[PDB]
């Protein structure tokens, strides 16, 4: 099984 | 300075060994490309292929992983996104 | 503003596709992450899964992509790393 | 499958 995830860094 | 988790699927042992593998980079290398590199060849020596690992202070991603293969974490300034696919 | 390619494996066509919608992205969103997330998805659709995309200013990076399927660019202070996998 | 390590300018 996959999933996605986004991520913004901090800064 | 400590690790600070900030995403994650990932069972706890997995993680401490990516946590432990990256701050031992940090200790030799200073080059985000250096030390992305290091991360994601023991990672697929140890756990099989395929790993992916971005090291920086600014970016924005998008991505698909295995679950239980996903974390994310800063160490000091610096942001880890380390994760498995297929 | 044109787009510089930096380091690639890839054919002209889907080249200028992943920069085409590349581009459109910058004129949608603000956020990196964003823009990374529709190219992303973009790409999952129209060639099929597994693609992954990172869009920032700083980060080093180590990954395996399928033969064919990379491209590495800026556009303005921007960089985008741009993947496909299984 | 192939690798690519890729650095930044800035």
């Amino acid at each position: 099984n996959y999933a996605e995830s986004g991520i913004q860094t901090d800064l | 300075s400590t690790p600070i988790v900030k995403a994650s699927d990932i069972t706890d042992k997995l993680k401490e060994d990516i946590l432990t593998i990256s701050k031992d980079a940090l200790d030799k290398y200073q080059l985000e490309r250096d030390i992305a590199g290091t991360v994601k060849k023991q990672l697929d020596v140890k756990y099989g292929n395929t790993w992916h690992v971005i090291v920086g202070k600014n970016f924005g991603s998008y991505v698909t992983h295995e679950k239980g293969h996903f974390v994310y974490f800063y160490i000091g300034p610096l942001a880890f996104l380390v994760f498995k696919t297929a």
